[PDB]
């Protein structure tokens, strides 16, 4: 249904080991599609999805381009920051950026992005208006007033609004087997006992896509929120992920406990209980 | 300023005895993105582990996704060690086919 | 495809 495109620059200081690296990944969804290092032997722009195979040499060049160039300007914006917030030149920072496009059900801009952050901590960020920011602190500040006097939001918004929506509608025709295809997870629940009066019930969700999921646990119809252990989904590494939740409950209740499960590829939510 | 990173050490496909498959490490939450990962088994270090491009989530933390092909058996043993600045010493997680 | 070069505006 909706769709996003993402693209997120990690640009990292080290002194005494060579000049910042700059690393630059672009998502469609949770499918990565290219990959820019400047640390690589030759640094140059990477397909890292089969549909983008087929984008022209024009395409790969102007790519590189824009990531060797932002490899120089990050570098600029590091050792500016690093003065910001009068910092010596001996520590490591990174800059990261994230910014990209989403799109409704239908097609059309739902709303753009574009957030910095500064050693983990949210510096500045274009609000939803795609017009004006919101600068962190008085170190923000400074870049903000650099960008408003380079219409730097204009920029963006032009970008956003075109570019950005253009080539995500592309992306999506050309790989709509698999960005338009919602693999629905694979599931069931697992029985470990942990004594002789309570036991683990843990539902399993496997091989679905996107990552988003909703798995929950409940006794005699009542969430056990507080009571569960829900890992962070992870990666199979074939494009799906995994996800399970957990939950310890008293040998001889485990039919009070039902695991519900959410997700785009079913065809109708899931009720799962344990099957000795 | 820093945080340290989640663990979680599984296979790609269902564990089954003789059948190659998929061993994964998946650091996340991290900050920040500097962090050593190695797949080891029966306590030696895995020749050609492969990994992911690094990435961020909405917090920004970083995550990674370190792989090789493997051959689940009833005796080998494999793990995840992981060292982070945030880490004391290199921390160990064994891979639990339950898990 | 990424944000064009543009002005090249550094933080």
């Amino acid at each position: 249904g909706s769709h996003s495109m993402r693209y997120f620059y990690t640009a990292m200081s080290r002194p005494g080991r060579g000049e910042p690296r700059f690393i630059a990944v672009g998502y469609v969804d949770d499918t990565q599609f290219v990959r820019f290092d400047s640390d690589a032997a030759s640094p140059r722009t990477e397909p890292r999805a089969p549909w983008i195979e087929q984008e022209g040499p024009e395409y790969w060049d102007r790519n590189t381009q824009i990531f060797k160039t932002n490899t120089q300007t990050y570098r600029e914006s590091l050792r500016n920051l690093r003065g910001y917030y009068n910092q010596s030149e001996a520590g490591s920072h990174i800059i990261q950026r994230m910014y990209g496009c989403d799109l409704g059900p239908d097609g059309r801009l739902l709303r753009g992005h574009d957030q910095s952050a500064y050693d983990g901590k949210d510096y500045i960020a274009l609000n939803e208006d795609l017009s004006s920011w919101t600068a962190a602190d008085t170190a923000a500040q400074i870049t903000q007033r650099k960008w408003e006097a380079a219409r730097v939001a204009e920029q963006l918004r032009a970008y956003l609004e075109g570019l950005c929506v253009e080539w995500l509608r592309r992306y999506l025709e050309n790989g709509k087997e698999t960005l338009q295809r919602a693999d629905p997870p694979k599931t069931h629940v697992t029985h470990h006992p942990v004594s002789d009066h309570e036991a683990t019930l843990r539902c399993w969700a496997l091989g679905f896509y996107p990552a988003e999921i909703t798995l929950t646990w409940q006794r005699d119809g009542e969430d056990q929120t507080q009571d569960t252990e829900l890992v962070e989904t992870r990666p199979a590494g074939d494009r799906t992920f995994q996800k399970w939740a957990a939950v310890v409950v008293p040998s001889g209740e485990e039919q009070r406990y039902t695991c519900h499960v959410q997700h785009e590829g079913l065809p109708k939510p899931l009720t799962l209980r344990w099957e000795p | 300023i820093q945080r340290t990173p989640k663990i979680q050490v599984y296979s790609r496909h269902p564990a089954e005895n003789g059948k190659s498959n998929f061993l994964n490490c998946y650091v996340s939450g991290f900050h920040p993105s500097d962090i050593e990962v190695d797949l080891l088994k029966n306590g030696e270090r895995i020749e050609k582990v492969e990994h992911s491009d690094l990435s961020f989530s909405k917090d920004w933390s970083f995550y990674l996704l370190y792989y090789t092909e493997f051959t689940p058996t009833e005796k080998d043993e494999y793990a995840c060690r992981v060292n982070h600045v945030t880490l004391s010493q290199p921390k160990i997680v064994k891979w639990d086919r339950d898990m | 495809e990424p944000l064009p070069q543009g002005q090249l505006t550094a933080y």
